[PDB]
């Protein structure tokens, strides 16, 4: 129904209840209320309508002050249709922001207060302040700085030709087209127009042309040059920009009081054992001490003491007490649940007393190991149903003990035949005989092998405080490592806080552009964190507040995981902090999140409306739902979540469709009368993370190649997971699938006549090589004409990747398609000149990738935190060592690549 | 490995793999439910917090109505306006009646959450009885795979039994 009955509570205690339209705005409802309230008692005492503001209990169970009375009741979505008039004044500034955060981050801020944890409350106090300070500090800065913040430069990674460039001014429909040099700086490009005016910003985009760079090094100019089109720009100065802007003594063994269990669900014919071990990363600190067998029931009682072979003083800072509840058939074992705990709290104080750990369910995998030390060190948020273990750490001294401070830690820390024996070892598993040598020659590792720090940190005995001090002492004097080495130190195997801080120290050298390429891995590594406040969170937030594009993608990387119970608290806290310091972008992210919320409901409609009526019937039934004022306004005029510099303006409801596939995704089209015809795909039903990782990897290859002057004309279209099996994919205009084309060289003829056909043939050859090399390296199998697409320009590209590194884990061979070789050869049967140029591109692309092989290993290794099943173990990473032939020499690799190339060509003939 | 003949072990590898793929599909369907119920439960629990939040507001209103009416019931009584007092009290009778509707709706959700918390715990019991069987079928299948690898069975034949 269009109408809904609303309960109204007047400040005099008077209760009014009447129907209003679900599509009515609050401002209108307040007027309908005053009209009825006059015919009810105590009206004379009410102040004017404008003196009051509506209050509601929103979806997130939080009180909301409804200041923007232009919002419709349907957009407001109160839990129950109940509204209360309250006093308008009372520092509304914080009240509006706090409310708009809870809606935007997909979790109520009161859920953070409810927890009653000082760690959560300290994070909020420190992080929100730091972020608010940076935001205020940002407002202080000039027009130039703020422009670099909101619209950072989008540059490409050379000859000097002539470019015909258009120019214009704000409001003015008069253009002054003049030519300028390809290698000309924008200061000159504007000066040549300043003189041309009397006698900065791409229009229809949030992309600006400034700084000490040549016109051709920019992405808009670069696309304009290759696509032929002339660049249309709008000259703007300061005026319009400012409008936008505004103790080691405790030698007693470690003890644990395993008291009770709660809400356990298993077969009553069994017994129940609780295995417990101590961990620092992936290594054991001692032996896996187990409990006694107790009968299967909901609330089991042990009241047993578990003593570990490690004296309290030898415990490292990042010590983890890991638990697992197993159901054994008296005297295959069943893992019920697991839980991890930090022995030292965030304030460095060694935890003491009863701790109730809400346990996480165990999942049967290839490595069925009893304990799970990698798992979250937080509690299960489902405290309602989740099983739990009641443990108690005992008292050790009259006063609480803290892990020794850096001054106290660095205090206790201060041949030639073996010198060759170290060189051979540091040349990736080091055995007990190798570990003991590397440790003795630790001072020689810092001196002659600073890059081998990671090997050294692993050999260190983290279960003996003497060894730990010696290592940390060296770390506090270790040379600054390159970004590549720092990336490795972010892995779960290096959990010491000082190692993370040394790793971050080296990541601070990253340019905003290089950091963007590792942003997804960096967000994932936060799952390996133990405390909420850490160097990585600070780094990520500091960077997000320094750059709007980084901030944008940090928002969506964190938001799209707000459903995952293990990260929901951590990610929630970071987003609130990001929001407090980015109030401007907070308005953009609200416009995006609204359009996304509408499209889910529009997709949910089309999913059901397809299981009834045919395709054109559902199409017009969809268009009607889209033509609704509350829908059309939400879906129109918003920054593209895939690229925030893209303005999605006017929805083309006639052009809008859905795709007949496994999850029926929505094809949404946009037109811009100021820009050309941008499109987006709203997909719901299947996880888009794998596709985003694959595309990010292809983009990295594309950059790495472009850096060595090799442009393989790749199509890195955007793919952004926005939530739980929800995402967006960028529409590549003027393109179709190879299969649909073969219903190929005639398709290129009918799209590139004359001298344009030889342009397309080169685009095809260049993109073919890159996507052949890329799909081989990533092990992407199941590559057929249905998931390979060609663009009218000649560029070939791969779509929908589901199967990663073999995992259909069998080796995927290099693949050359007959049809593609045919096109590469221009139609000839034998065209050695063309074919060998193409083979050269494949060999060049592969060689460049090998040079940056460790970057891909380090990046994939950190991506193991994502929980993707096709990327969960060392063997998945091993696939890349083999595909990139990393354990070979460049010449040995190139001859095996050539062998696989020749065989790909021979097998192409067979089909 | 029970038997000791190549083709006979090969048939069992196929049977055990089929039995493994089947039981894995059952646990994956039951982990789909456990994940779904976990999400539905935290929804019902936040919706319970919302009803409590709504009732709080409705109770704050009665507090207001009682203190605020005090001064006006006393004033309209002296003016012979026993009509205004009757209007104020019947509007309050109206408010209180709606509270009883909201309270009852909060109670209906408490019934659903109790029934769904029992559904979840039975799901976890149904998963924890499949895990020992699922893990055993994996180990068994793997030992037969090794047995035939050791015996020198070709990858083509091994793939034929698994697939
Ligand atoms: C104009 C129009 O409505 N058309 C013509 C083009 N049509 C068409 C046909 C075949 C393929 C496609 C198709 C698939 C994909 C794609 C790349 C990655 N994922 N996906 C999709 C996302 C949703 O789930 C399926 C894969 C894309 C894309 N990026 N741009 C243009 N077309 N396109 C598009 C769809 C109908």
């Amino acid at each position: 129904n269009q109408s809904v009955v609303v309960d109204f509570l007047l400040p005099t205690g008077v209760y009014l209840n009447f129907p209003v339209s679900r599509n009515a705005n609050l401002s209108t409802i307040k007027q309908l209320l005053w009209h009825r309230a006059q015919y009810e008692p105590l009206f004379h005492m009410l102040s004017g309508p404008e003196a009051y503001v509506f209050t509601c209990i929103n979806q997130t169970a939080e009180q909301q002050e409804l200041e923007d009375e232009q919002r419709r009741l349907c957009d407001v979505q109160p839990f129950l249709p109940v509204l209360r008039l309250v006093a308008r004044e009372g520092d509304r500034v914080k009240k509006l922001i706090n409310s708009q955060i809870s809606l935007l981050i997909g979790k109520g801020l009161h859920e953070f207060d409810s927890l009653c944890d000082p760690e959560v409350n300290d994070f909020r106090a420190k992080m929100c302040q730091f972020c608010e300070e940076a935001a205020a500090r940002r407002q202080q800065l000039g027009w130039e700085a703020w422009l670099q913040y909101s619209f950072p430069l989008q540059l490409e990674p050379l000859p000097n030709r002539a470019l015909l460039v258009n120019v214009k001014f704000e409001g003015s429909e008069e253009s002054f087209t003049f030519q300028v040099s390809t290698k000309d700086v924008p200061l000159a490009l504007m000066a040549c127009a300043l003189r041309k005016k009397a006698t900065l910003q791409v229009n229809g985009r949030h992309e600006y042309l400034y700084g000490s760079y040549p016109l051709c090094q920019f992405q808009y100019i670069c696309s304009c040059l290759h696509s032929g089109l002339t660049p249309h720009l709008t000259m703007v100065h300061s005026s319009s920009i400012l409008a936008m802007r505004d103790l080691w003594s405790l030698e007693q063994p470690f003890r644990i009081e395993l008291i009770q269990g709660s809400k356990v669900n298993a077969d009553e014919r069994m017994k129940l054992v609780v295995q417990a071990g101590l961990f620092h990363g992936n290594e054991m600190l001692c032996k896996t001490v187990s409990s006694s067998e107790v009968s299967v029931c909901s609330e089991p009682v042990w009241k047993q003491r578990l003593e570990f072979d490690i004296n309290i003083c030898d415990l490292p800072r990042m010590a983890r007490l890991c638990f697992a509840l197993y159901a054994v058939i008296e005297k295959a074992d069943c893992p019920i649940a697991w839980a991890n705990l930090m022995l030292f709290d965030y304030k460095d104080q060694l935890k003491t007393g009863e701790r109730c750990l809400y346990m996480w369910p165990s999942v049967p995998d290839e490595k069925g190991e009893l304990l799970n030390p990698t798992g979250t060190v937080r509690s299960n948020p489902n405290t309602d149903s989740a099983a739990a273990l009641l443990i108690c750490l005992p008292e050790v001294a009259p006063h609480p003990v803290y892990y020794p401070a850096l001054e106290k830690i660095l205090e206790l820390g201060r041949t030639e035949e073996e010198q060759l024996q170290l060189r051979e070892i540091l040349e990736g598993e080091l055995y007990e005989h190798e570990k003991d040598l590397v440790w003795k020659l630790r001072h020689e590792v810092q001196e002659h092998f600073p890059e081998a720090l990671a090997r050294l940190l692993l050999v260190t005995k983290w279960n003996k405080h003497e060894d730990v001090a010696q290592m940390l002492y060296l770390l506090c004097s270790w040379p600054e490592l390159p970004v590549l080495s720092a990336l490795e130190l972010l892995d779960f195997s290096f959990p010491d806080c000082h190692v993370g801080s040394f790793a971050i120290k080296s990541l601070r050298k990253l340019t905003d552009d290089e950091l963007f390429q590792y942003l997804l891995q960096l967000v994932q590594v936060l799952k390996y964190e133990s405390y909420l406040d850490c160097e990585l969170t600070k780094f990520l937030l500091d960077r997000a507040l320094a750059n709007r594009k980084i901030g944008h993608f940090l928002f969506w990387h964190l938001r799209s995981e707000m459903h995952v119970p293990s990260v929901a608290l951590r990610f929630g806290l970071i987003l609130e902090a990001y929001c407090r310091g980015s109030t401007h972008h907070m308005k953009v992210l609200m416009k995006q999140g609204e359009a996304l919320s509408k499209l889910k409901a529009l997709n949910d409609f089309v999913k059901l409306s397809s299981q009834k009526t045919p395709k054109p019937q559902t199409k017009e039934l969809m268009h009607l739902c889209m033509r609704q004022e509350a829908y059309l306004e939400a879906l129109s005029h918003l920054q593209s979540p895939l690229d925030p510099s893209t303005l999605l303006a006017e929805v083309c409801v006639e052009q809008c469709t859905f795709m007949d596939s496994k999850m029926k995704p929505l094809w949404i089209m946009y037109s811009n009368e100021e820009a050309g015809s941008v499109g987006i795909i709203f997909k719901n039903g299947d996880d888009l993370r794998q596709d985003m990782l694959t595309l990010q990897m292809i983009q990295l290859m594309d950059v790495l190649w472009k850096q060595e002057g090799l442009d393989l004309r790749m199509t890195p279209y955007g793919c952004l997971p926005t939530g739980d099996r929800t995402g967006l994919i960028e529409v590549v205009l003027r393109s179709d699938t190879i299969a649909n084309i073969q219903l190929l060289l005639n398709w290129l003829k009918s799209k590139n006549p004359g001298e344009a056909l030889d342009r397309a043939i080169e685009e095809f050859t260049l993109s073919c090589a890159g996507y052949c090399v890329a799909t081989y390296v990533l092990g992407i199998g199941d590559r057929h004409s249905d998931n390979i697409m060609i663009r009218e320009s000649g560029q070939l590209f791969h779509i929908d990747f589901g199967h990663f590194l073999g995992n259909f884990r069998e080796r995927v061979p290099f693949i050359l398609t007959y049809d593609f070789v045919h096109v590469i050869q221009q139609g000839k049967t034998n065209n050695s000149e063309k074919f060998e140029r193409f083979r050269g591109y494949c060999e060049r692309a592969y060689t460049i990738l090998r040079r940056h092989g460790l970057l891909f290993l380090h990046l994939f290794a950190l991506m193991r935190a994502a929980g993707l099943p096709e990327l969960s173990c060392s063997k998945d990473i091993q696939y890349l060592k083999d595909s990139l032939a990393l354990g070979k020499t460049e010449e040995e690799a190139l001859k095996h690549f050539r062998v696989k190339f020749n065989e790909a060509l021979r097998e192409s003939w067979k089909t | 490995v029970k038997e000791d003949n190549i083709e006979a072990v090969g048939k069992k590898l196929h049977e055990y793999n089929t039995q493994f793929q089947e039981k894995s599909r059952e646990y994956d369907r039951l982990y789909e439910d456990y994940t779904r119920t976990s999400q539905e439960i935290q929804m019902k629990r936040t919706a319970i917090e919302a009803f409590n939040e709504t009732i709080k507001i409705f109770e704050e209103q009665c507090q207001t109505q009682e203190r605020y009416s005090k001064e006006y019931i006393e004033k309209f009584k002296r003016e012979g306006n026993e009509t205004e007092i009757q209007r104020i009290m019947h509007n309050y009778e109206k408010l209180k009646s709606r509270i009883s509707e909201i309270v009852d709706s909060r109670r209906r959700l408490e019934e659903d959450l109790k029934k769904q918390a029992a559904e979840y715990r039975e799901i976890d019991k149904r998963m924890n009885s499949i895990k020992p069987d699922l893990i055993q079928l994996r180990k068994t299948r793997d030992q037969y795979l090794m047995w035939l690898t050791q015996k020198g069975v070709r990858q083509k034949k091994l793939n034929e039994w698994l697939g």
